[PDB]
């Protein structure tokens, strides 16, 4: 009854709107996340290399 | 009173994907009927994608490809998906093939026969889309696979060139081909229908190849669970290449226009017709090679009629179960011998393994079961 | 409240007089539809617990059909149970308490057991005050509760192929639409 | 030869790290369902 | 008496336990293809004869699926494998045989 | 066209099952899994792997010679 | 003509299905939103900013 | 193995099938020769002459 899962469970998956209405919530905030930080360890491990990492060497 | 179960519609769905008595007992081999139909619908929709921007005249064809490849705005996965989805299409068909096989599940003989149906045409129509892009191995594998034909005596001529349009591959050969490549997957979709409702008459067979209604599970939601995983397993099998690996199972050649005055040395089929051009090959003369080509393929009608064994499935059959590795082992040579050129050491071996293949299935895997029965005292 | 939701969904077996017209639609489905030989409803009391369900018998064809349309009514109590089925489950507990008290019999069991349970006999007017105050909100918390997406306990003897397997009985027990 | 080079390899990261989440929670969801047919017992009580 | 039977029933043996049929709990007549013949002496079978194969088919179905086999003391020992079908299939067979000789005539 | 309530004719047989959220999905997935694997590995090893080492050997050979076949020495 | 459906119990019956039916109403917009990028909307939420500045 | 048809009362459903099945190669012959207009055969009948002379 203090655990974290019992919440999410008593809030949010008891309903199957609910349940949808988290998943579609969940899955807006998720693809900013993940694009993000996919985005950024790509061009991580591509140091310079990219036109974007070029881009200042020829001007405004 | 369901309104899944009575509605005259959702009857079709409930009674073969959610109601449906299926063995508590099928492993992943059977998850590869599934993955068929995934992969069916995957090259449709990217079949159809690419036809929205591909146009069937030799002077436009390649370059129609590759502003698809490069202009059209994600072009390059959807065309490189159909690619290799078309390859996905051949590893799930021969594994499913390979399944039936080995556990005797050929003994559904209508379900059987449309299956081997369904292997021809999904090769006939796999050869077309090869055609398209009018690249090198485009043009050549047109040429040979039509002259196939050509070995009916006394009308064979008259058959390749009704094909072709004319004299030669031409104009007329293309634009057909599209046609004809752009219908049979639909052929295809309602003879997997027929294959289906033949299926749903007896159920799934299972690993034991023993009767399993003593212990039947609903279809929902066990296999269709196991259907989802299954699924996207073939997602990053699909994906791994296109993303990748794009060219790995293809050719290089492909990527040369077609050339009606030069065939390349290097000359070799898509991956997975390399065991039977091996096998027509081996045969130096005409009519054999391909009666031989055709009997490759045609060989798996007659293996319901050269079951010796008092056991359906390979489980329980050890001497089966040798010779059917020796059969896959063999099929792996045949593609290896495909690949390479018809000189010293390669063309006896692949000689004497596309005699082997034919031993086992008529002569060795029969004679197994038979010596088989008598160790049981059966 | 389970017991005026239990008393909705009722009792049947095959001798009861007309079928097709009876209130609790498991009981006029079943009746129709020849989808059982008898059912009834139950809650079953112990220290700290209990069981709270139904039970039915029939044919070997009739399993499936049975198993929804039961399942079905707890989940329609559950999400839109309405003021009017709420009063005839009142009225039928009413009935059933004072139709049960009478006798010496009955009465002296009701004194014993209530004082081992309860530690006082409950008069028959603290029911009733009880009872009342149940309505159609009190039945879809009270059942949300104790049925809503809650594990069953299922037990089948006889001729049982058709009885559902165990992880469709648990999806029987919410609803995708709620 | 290939303009869409380095489209396909961040695509091909997106779909390792998302099938590195996927693969792992289908197959829990599937095992989660075949949990009540895989721990199951019998026993066969034939009369006299 | 002989050494050479004793060693064919060896070869049997070495067979049997390579099929591994036993080490699901089945009898060999548990594993037979049922074709018209077979659900034929099937039906014939008596009550206790009848319940024994399902269950022994239903114990090998559970297994198959667990992917799983049975404690090695609890593997059916050739021996003590009764060939239970095979007296009522002889008889089915017998019997398919005389109306397919009477429908040559 | 078959139906569960019409399958086949079962007597005497009881099944103990569990709810999937009463037990773990993965109940001891390394502990037991790793030595089944092995024990089924064993199990098929003699009838799977002899073929693919037969065309393993056969390649090895097969590709030596085709190479040594293209040179020459005494001419 | 639609009278049927017109008294209390139908009344009861619409009151109770409400709160799900607003919820899977705004399931849908969010769904929508989301499948679209619809970029009215979008530009609110705290977070969620793909277009700089 | 095959030998479940061989005794007298085939030999005699065979005998009796023979001017039927030897009829419908007869009715197949004719309408392969008419379908295709193979040259080779029509060229013999007497009034059927598409080439001149
Ligand atoms: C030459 C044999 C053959 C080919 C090729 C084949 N099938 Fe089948 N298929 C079978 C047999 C036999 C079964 C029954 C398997 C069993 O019950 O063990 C079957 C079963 C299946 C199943 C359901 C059970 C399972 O095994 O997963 C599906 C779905 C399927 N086929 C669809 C397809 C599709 C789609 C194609 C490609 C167009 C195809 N099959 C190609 C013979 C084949
Ligand atoms: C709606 C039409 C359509 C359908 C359906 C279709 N394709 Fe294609 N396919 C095309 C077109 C157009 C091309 C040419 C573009 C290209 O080469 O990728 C093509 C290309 C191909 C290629 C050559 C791939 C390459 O580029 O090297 C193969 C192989 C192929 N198809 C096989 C299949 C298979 C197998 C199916 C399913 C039975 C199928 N296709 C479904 C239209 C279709
Ligand atoms: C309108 C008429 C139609 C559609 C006729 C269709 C006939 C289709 C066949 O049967 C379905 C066929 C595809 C099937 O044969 C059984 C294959 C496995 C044949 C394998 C095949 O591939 C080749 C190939 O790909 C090449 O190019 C790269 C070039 C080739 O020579 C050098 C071949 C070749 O020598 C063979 C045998
Ligand atoms: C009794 O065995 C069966 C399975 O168990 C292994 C399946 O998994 C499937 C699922 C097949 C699909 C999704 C392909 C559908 C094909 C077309 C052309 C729409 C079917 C039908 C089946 O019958």
């Amino acid at each position: 009854a203090p655990t974290l899962t019992a919440r999410l469970y008593s809030l949010l998956f008891r309903r199957t709107s609910t349940f949808a209405l988290t998943i579609v919530v969940g899955a807006l905030f998720f693809e900013r996340a993940f694009d993000q930080g996919a985005d950024a360890i790509y061009e991580h491990i591509n140091e310079g290399k990219l036109w974007k990492h070029i881009k200042h060497k020829y001007e405004n | 009173t369901n309104i899944r179960k009575s509605h005259p519609l959702m009857k079709i769905v409930n009674n073969a994907f959610i109601d449906l008595p299926a063995p508590s007992n099928i492993s992943s081999w059977w998850n590869f009927g599934s993955l068929l139909g995934i992969c069916l619908i995957l090259q449709i929709l990217t079949g159809l994608f690419l036809a929205m921007h591909y146009t069937s005249d030799t002077t436009t064809a390649f370059s129609s490809v590759t502003h698809i490849c490069r202009d059209v705005n994600y072009g390059w996965i959807i065309r490189y998906m159909h690619a290799n989805g078309a390859s996905m299409f051949f590893i799930c068909l021969y594994m499913h093939v390979g399944r039936g096989l080995y556990y005797g599940s050929y003994t559904f003989l209508e379900t059987w026969n449309i299956g081997v149906i369904l292997l021809l045409t999904v090769m006939a129509t796999a050869f077309m889309g090869y055609v398209l892009p009018w690249g090198q191995m485009s043009f050549w594998g047109a040429t040979v696979i039509t002259n196939l034909l050509s070995a009916i005596p006394y009308i064979g001529t008259n058959l390749v060139e009704w094909i072709w349009g004319g004299f030669s591959v031409d104009k007329a050969t293309l634009t057909r081909f599209f046609a004809f490549h752009f219908i049979l997957p639909f052929i295809i979709m309602a003879i997997a229908m027929v294959h289906l409702l033949f299926l749903h008459e007896t159920g799934s067979n299972n690993p034991t190849g023993i009767s399993s209604d003593v212990d039947k599970i609903p279809f929902h939601p066990y296999y269709t669970i196991k259907d989802i995983l299954g699924a996207l397993l073939l997602i990053l099998a699909l994906m791994l290449l296109v993303l990748f690996a794009p060219d790995l199972l293809g050719d290089p050649d492909n990527y040369t226009p077609a050339n009606p005055l030069n065939t390349p040395p290097h000359i070799k089929p898509e991956w997975y017709f390399l065991f039977a051009y091996a096998i027509l090959r081996s045969i130096p003369n005409k009519l054999g090679g391909v009666l031989a080509l055709a009997f490759s393929i045609l060989i798996l009608a007659l293996i319901p009629l050269l079951h010796t064994s008092k056991q359906r499935s390979m489980m329980f059959r050890p001497l089966s179960q040798c010779l059917f590795w020796a059969l896959v082992a063999d099929l792996l040579t045949l593609t290896w011998i495909g690949g390479q050129p018809v000189e010293h050491p390669y063309i006896t071996i692949g000689q004497l393994a596309s005699v082997l293949y034919f031993l086992l299935i008529l002569v060795l895997m029969p004679t197994a079961g038979t010596i088989e029965n008598k160790l049981l005292k059966w | 409240a389970l017991q005026v939701a239990n008393a909705i969904i009722g009792h049947y077996d095959c001798t009861y007089g007309g079928g097709a017209h009876l209130s609790s639609p498991l009981a006029s489905i079943a009746a129709t539809n020849k989808l059982c030989q008898s059912f009834q409803t139950f809650n079953i009391c112990y220290a700290d617990t209990g069981l709270l369900g139904a039970h039915f018998v029939c044919d070997h064809m009739s399993i499936d059909d049975m198993m929804f349309v039961l399942q079905g009514q707890w989940m329609r109590l559950c999400t839109s149970a309405t003021e009017s089925e709420v009063l005839r489950g009142k009225n039928l507990l009413r009935n059933a308490l004072v139709s049960h008290l009478d006798g010496t019999t009955p009465v002296c069991e009701d004194i014993g057991r209530s004082l081992l349970t309860y530690g006082r006999r409950i008069p028959l007017a603290e029911w009733e005050s009880r009872i009342a105050e149940v309505d159609a909100r009190v039945v879809r918390e009270v059942c949300s509760k104790y049925f809503y997406d809650q594990c069953p306990a299922v037990a089948g003897f006889g001729p049982i192929e058709q009885l559902p397997d165990y992880n469709r009985i648990r999806s029987g027990m919410f609803w995708l639409r709620f | 030869a290939e303009p869409e080079h380095d489209h396909r390899k961040r695509m091909g990261l997106k779909m390792l790290l998302m099938m590195g989440l996927l693969l792992p929670l289908v197959y829990a969801m599937k095992r989660h369902k075949w949990s009540v047919l895989k721990s199951r017992k019998l026993a066969y009580r034939p009369p006299k | 008496v002989s050494a050479s039977s004793r060693w064919l029933e060896g070869i049997r043996k070495w067979y049997y336990n390579a099929a591994g049929f036993n080490k699901l709990g089945l009898m060999r007549d548990d594993t037979i293809h049922e074709n018209d013949d077979v659900k034929e002496a099937i039906r014939r079978l008596p009550e206790n004869l009848y319940d024994d194969r399902v269950f022994r088919i239903k114990r090998a179905l559970d297994l198959s699926m667990r992917q799983q086999i049975l404690p090695k003391e609890q593997w059916t020992k050739y021996e003590e494998d009764k060939s239970y079908l095979e007296p009522y299939l002889k008889e089915v067979i017998r019997e398919r045989k005389e109306r397919e000789e009477w429908a040559k005539k | 066209g078959r139906q569960f309530g019409h399958l086949t004719r079962v007597r005497h047989v009881i099944t103990y099952s569990l709810s999937p959220f009463e037990q773990r999905a993965f109940p001891h997935y390394f502990s037991k899994g790793i030595p089944n694997v092995l024990r089924r590995t064993r199990a098929c090893i003699l009838r799977v792997a002899p073929p693919f080492v037969a065309f393993y050997l056969v390649y090895t050979w097969g590709t030596q010679e085709f190479e040594k076949s293209k040179r020459k020495n005494p001419a | 003509m639609l009278t049927r459906f017109l008294g209390p119990r139908y009344r009861q019956l619409a009151r109770n299905w409400v709160p799900t039916a607003s919820l899977w109403g705004a399931v849908g917009a969010v769904g929508l939103v989301w499948a679209t990028d619809w970029r009215l909307i979008l530009d609110w939420v705290p977070y969620i900013n793909g277009k700089f500045k």
